[PDB]
């Protein structure tokens, strides 16, 4: 039902946390896409959902078209100031999940590692997901039954092993990650927040002007606001094994490939991370 | 991986910004953006590699051939850069804008079923929601963020900073139909937050910038003079640019302060004429230095190993533009102090700019020479001083520029908003509390030929009047 | 040392008689210059004390009126009921500023006493009536501007724009 | 109607008794509830003096004062200078609106002539230098909030709050 | 220059006598600044003892200990079996990393003998009961900063993050 | 041609007498007229040898000093200490230029020698301290230009901008 949607806002400012952040994106991207035609006399004649507020402002009179167009860009900033400030962790429970999995796994008589590491500037997981790319272009890995942006286990398993087999060569990495004829002696969870600061999101902005341009006569900024992962926010993840060996490899890997990138720019000191804590549960 | 260099800078009055044009947002704090030091290094990297490839060749290559060149360091879609930019900063912790408290409930009152402006405006101290309609207001609030009187006045004796305010300031406001108030409410503090943000300028910003490189992409054709060509433009950067916005016009100028390095194989002679700016003596010296680094690219017992390739791509003069250093019109002056030079910088690139109303002194002339170099210009005959061929009074002959006939240039230069001041000014310090204005005119492609040192009697004329 | 005089424009018919500077010395303050009306004042957090149009002294920050600046002291024989005070002559808060100012001037205000009677009820009434737009050309400019319908053709703006340009709020007592 | 009398606090420590009246009734619209102040009017286009300063008018809504305003009358050896009428109290320029006045008051406030002879050139001046914070609670509130060191045994609080929300333009002379 | 002390952070009663100038100057690396612990230096392939309790070489790279970095001496009576050494200020992993290190440092860790009698079967042992917390603190962060129970009274939450914050691999042998 | 020479303004007390004929005739080309000083011709690569006041010819295009134009005679016992020349109207520099000029020019500067023993080094003098620049307009800005006061009212404008445009280096000896 349309009320669903044109009521989405203060869904996300009022259920804070305790929505479903994938869908409510989801469907006030259809409000973000449809703009012109939510605001012809279409704002459900309300008084907190922030739709009327762009009806109050003018900002040009010689285009409607302008007007709508740089609403709906003040509009686009405003939802991801909306998700960034409302949406915050509250991470009980995930410890309450990584708690009983690790309980689990002890049944399994595995050997957990319970890895939490802490972000230091804005992370970018999962940029080409979808979450806010109907909106942003942008995305985050974002798991829609936690809930929560999360870290898979796929991409950290990929890291370590850029890094082990970097510095143990390209054999005692198929020695421990397997290949096409071995499965690896090392399994990954995926990585959740378990506790931040003061935000879990976090608006940010990117503006090429050169990237695939011939020269200045065509140069012009195109800026492209997303969301990031806030600093100082805490995933956590689990590493189990059976066999001994390979608790060596991983426990030094551990530290070192944090310092550098778990996510998407790196390369310009994005998704930098910082080991907040290791701990190594043998079983037998 | 490991670190190749470390250089501690420091920026003069930077105006960064993300997502909302300021510095600062209730999120985060960001005063450097290791984004923009990367986009601005690539694009310093293009510049100087041009200004060689036509010192040495006479020829010019387009952007995208170039960076395409660079891959190797720089990256692509098709290759993961090589070089790993890093940003470390005091007061790196939770630092946002937190507005505690505004009192408005009474302006609101003021604006009952009316169609009225809404402007803001920092009045001694005390700012006014100056209502358009005949109505004035001293506004009271509460925020972390500590405005001093000297930023409050740098923005207002700044006729550019007080210019790029005009958009921070003021929202049109229809209550014709009917508002609530909790709406309003929230209307204005959007106005005051875009208001106050704009003040968070600070000065004196110190970051040390790291520099990782992977060792995977080791010296595979020319991986190693390519990152020796690319440290060296990553100097020049430093030395004649600067982060943030309005860096054509001294702010976020930058200053080197130690460059400690860890691999002497790449970088002995980056790290050479680094230190040699440590601390400068006086002006014509600090000329001498930026002119033996000008032309240790072009000159010296190495200049270049990697041209010989076939990768690059001509420009094609009727289609682009390209900028490139000129190596002699680089006049230098010392200023004593800061903020009164930035404020006289718009004497110097106004029309009616009493610092160009002396140097110039013509209608029309005046014109055209900030039409051709000081960026893009509002224009409303002038295109007689910017022919390509005809009556070369003052040589200011754009390329394809042809009378009463649009084409590509003409275009450009009399309506392309995005094009960047061939006119520019940098600030740079020693530590040792002396300073020296930079100013200076990149060569664009599209200037047919120009008389060189006529423009250079301009440019100091500019630079000893500036201040 | 040197004085100004503030001339009410509310819509009453009460313009020709309450002063006597219908010259000044040799000057006007406000002054249109074909591009419209220039460098009109505004008093706020006065209303108007509508009979003997004068100001009177409110608290609310909101409460604005429109008028125009003249140099004098009004009749000859006043100024026993005035508000008069001298002034950097920059805390005028003007609007259309097309002119200069002498850097200091005395200000005389048209002065009413508040007169505390009952609660009060101010009433913004933008101006109208345009009989009241032909006599505020008869009684008001065609003597105070001896440069009016005498040197522009352009009083059909001066006529209508000021719909726009002035305006006052009413207590209704 | 209950009548309610307008007191500034600037840095200046001289009103002590001109206020008469404890309260006359049970009613301050100030509060203070170990927060600082609530219901806190302000006036514009009014200057201040030094002189025990009354609030000298001026043409300026910069020109700004903050103080509070208390029940009773003033001991009737004033208020025949002041300014004096009444409104529906809504119009009150009251900063941090806690409270809900009951629409109508009289209002009393130190008003001086606007000094015919001299520039009413202002300049702003905040409430701070500790060594007089210290008493000018002394001046203006202990003789209106007996409670004050009983209750707000606490300084700083209550102290670093009159600072941050109370100033005025001045005249300095 | 600027040498420095890292003091681990054991459960046993080794932090009584180790150092002569426990003082330094004016910039320590390990902070306590109204945000909790910064720049925490974790060190790998040790393992402190509590019997005389100090680092033994080790090479399993799951071995770990963590501790503050000060300014200061090994007490002048050491150093002859200690660890001095210098490192270029970018090769130092640091936990919780606020701002830069100086470009160049002198780091005293205690650096026992490899013990070549016994054999090594390091334990994983962390920080708790509350008491063996509160005594070191009042041991450590009391007496190398100045700004423990004089700076800060929310302390607590640096109580209940050391518990978790600081851990190592011990042997009890 | 029509005659001149030139002179400096330092904070300097050497700037009593260094010309004879001040108007020689009715014009001038540093006129005034609301703005300040207009047409400042500048001069650069040379600096100012204040006591003993001349100017010393350095050669070093940092260094500067930006005097006035007078129409005149320096005691007409020079060409010992000054440097004469007439120019083609444009080799000139000036500050805020006016307009066209007389094609005809003829400046005296007042100049020294070098006496090259000591290791001379330049420094940066700014206008300051508007007490001495007081006593500047009333000693080199009154009798020069006393049309000042006569036809503009603005002697502040002069100060300020007297303040802010004219710099210059000196010697330190």
């Amino acid at each position: 039902a349309i009320d669903f949607l044109v009521n989405i806002l203060e869904l996300i400012k009022e259920k804070q946390c305790n929505i479903n952040l994938f869908s409510a994106i989801s469907l006030t991207s259809i409000v973000y896409n449809n703009f012109g035609e939510f605001l012809s006399n279409n704002q459900s004649y309300s008084t907190n959902n922030p739709l009327l507020k762009y009806h109050i402002i003018i900002l040009n009179d010689k285009n409607k078209t302008k007007d709508v167009e740089e609403k709906r860009n003040i509009f686009k900033r405003e939802v991801a100031e909306l998700i960034s400030r409302n949406f915050k962790l509250d991470g009980e429970k995930v410890r309450n999940y990584f708690d009983s999995l690790k309980e689990v796994l002890k049944s399994l008589k595995y050997t957990i590692v319970d890895v939490e590491i802490t972000t230091r500037t804005r992370a970018l997981i999962g940029v080409s997901t979808s979450l806010g790319k109907l909106i942003f272009g942008s995305g985050i890995s974002f798991d829609p039954y936690m809930n929560l942006p999360y870290i898979p286990a796929s991409e950290i398993k990929g890291i370590v092993r850029s890094y082990i087999e970097g510095k143990l060569g390209e054999q005692e990495a198929e020695e421990i990650f397997g290949n096409e004829e071995r499965e690896g002696n090392v399994n990954f969870t995926d990585a959740y927040p378990t506790r931040s600061k003061d935000f879990l999101f976090v608006p940010d902005v990117i503006t090429p002007h050169y990237n695939g341009k011939k020269s200045e006569a065509d140069a012009e900024p195109r800026p492209v606001i997303h969301l990031t992962i806030a600093p100082k926010v805490t995933f956590r993840f689990l590493i189990y094994y059976k066999r001994e060996d390979v608790g060596k490899p991983i426990c030094d890997s551990m530290p070192i490939i944090l310092i550098r990138g778990l996510g998407a720019r790196s390369s310009v000191g994005y998704s930098l991370f910082e080991l907040r804590k290791i701990e190594v549960i043998k079983a037998a | 991986e490991e670190l190749l260099m470390s250089l501690k800078l420091k920026a003069l009055y930077p105006l960064t910004g993300g997502y909302n044009r300021h510095s600062i947002n209730p999120f985060y704090e960001e005063l450097v953006r290791p984004t923009e030091i990367k986009g601005l290094w690539r694009w310093w990297n293009r510049v100087l590699f041009n200004t060689l490839a036509y010192s040495t060749k006479g020829k010019l290559y387009t952007y995208e051939s170039i960076d395409r060149l660079f891959e190797d360091v720089f990256g692509s879609e098709n290759k993961k850069s090589a070089v790993r930019l890093e940003v470390i900063t005091d007061e790196g912790n939770d630092n946002r804008f937190e507005l505690s408290y505004v009192e408005l409930d009474k302006v609101i009152d003021c604006l009952r079923n009316y169609k009225r402006k809404v402007s803001l405006d920092f009045i001694d101290n005390t700012l006014i929601a100056e209502i358009e309609g005949s109505t004035k207001i001293p506004i009271s609030f509460k925020s972390n963020l500590d405005i001093d009187k000297i930023i409050k006045d740098l923005v207002h004796n700044n006729k550019l900073l007080s210019f790029e305010l005009l958009g921070f300031k003021s929202v049109e406001i229809d209550a014709t139909k009917i508002s609530d108030k909790k709406i309003l409410k929230e209307i204005l503090r959007d106005l005051i937050t875009n208001y106050l943000e704009y003040f968070n300028i600070k000065q004196e910003v110190t970051f040390t910038l790291n520099i990782y490189l992977d060792k995977s992409r080791e010296h595979k054709q020319n991986f190693e003079d390519k990152l020796k060509f690319a440290l060296y433009s990553l100097l020049v950067f430093i030395l004649l640019g600067g982060i943030g916005r309005k860096t054509s016009r001294g702010f976020g100028s930058l200053s080197i302060i130690d460059v400690k390095c860890y691999d002497n194989s790449i970088c002995k002679k980056i790290e050479d004429l680094a230190k040699n700016f440590l601390k400068i003596s006086s002006g014509n010296e600090l000329k001498s230095k930026i002119e033996s680094i000008l032309d240790c690219i072009k000159n010296s017992c190495i200049d270049t190993l990697y041209i010989e390739n076939n990768i690059l791509s001509e420009i094609d003069p009727k289609k682009n533009v390209v900028y490139f250093i000129n190596s002699d019109l680089f006049e230098v002056k010392r200023i004593n102090d800061k903020e009164k030079v930035l404020a006289n910088i718009y004497k110097a690139v106004s029309s009616e700019g009493c610092c160009i109303k002396s140097i110039i002194t013509d209608k029309y002339v005046r014109k055209s020479f900030l039409i051709a170099f000081g960026g893009y210009r509002k224009v409303e005959f002038i295109k007689n001083y910017l022919c390509e061929t005809c009556e070369t009074v003052s040589s200011f002959n754009i390329v394809d520029f042809l009378l009463s006939e649009g084409s590509f240039m003409s275009d450009y230069i009399l309506q392309y908003e995005h094009r960047n001041s061939l006119l520019r000014f940098k600030l740079i310090s020693d530590n040792s509390n002396n300073s020296y204005l930079i100013g200076y005119i990149l060569h664009s492609s599209y200037f047919k030929k120009i008389d060189i040192k006529y423009v250079r009697c301009i440019l100091e004329k500019l630079t000893y009047c500036v201040i | 040392s040197t004085q100004r005089e503030y001339v009410f424009i509310p819509i009453t018919n009460s313009i020709t008689i309450d002063v006597k500077i219908t010259i000044g010395g040799s000057d006007h303050i406000t002054n249109i210059d074909e591009r419209g009306i220039h460098n009109v004042l505004v008093i706020t957090g006065y209303a108007v004390d509508e009979k003997n149009g004068r100001l009177v002294p409110t608290l609310d920050p909101c409460d604005y009126v429109k008028g125009i600046l003249v140099a004098g002291t009004p009749q000859q024989a006043q100024s026993n009921d005035f508000l008069t005070l001298k002034l950097p002559a920059n805390k005028l808060y003007l609007i259309r500023k097309k002119g200069n100012i002498s850097d200091d001037l005395k200000i005389y205000i048209p002065y009413s006493s508040p007169d505390a009677r009952n609660s009060m009820k101010t009433k913004p009434v933008s101006i109208s009536d345009d009989t009241i737009v032909n006599n505020i050309i008869k009684e008001v400019f065609d003597k105070i501007y001896n440069i009016t319908q005498k040197e522009k053709v352009k009083i059909e703006k001066v006529k209508e724009d000021i719909k726009e340009l002035f305006s006052y709020y009413a207590l209704e007592q």
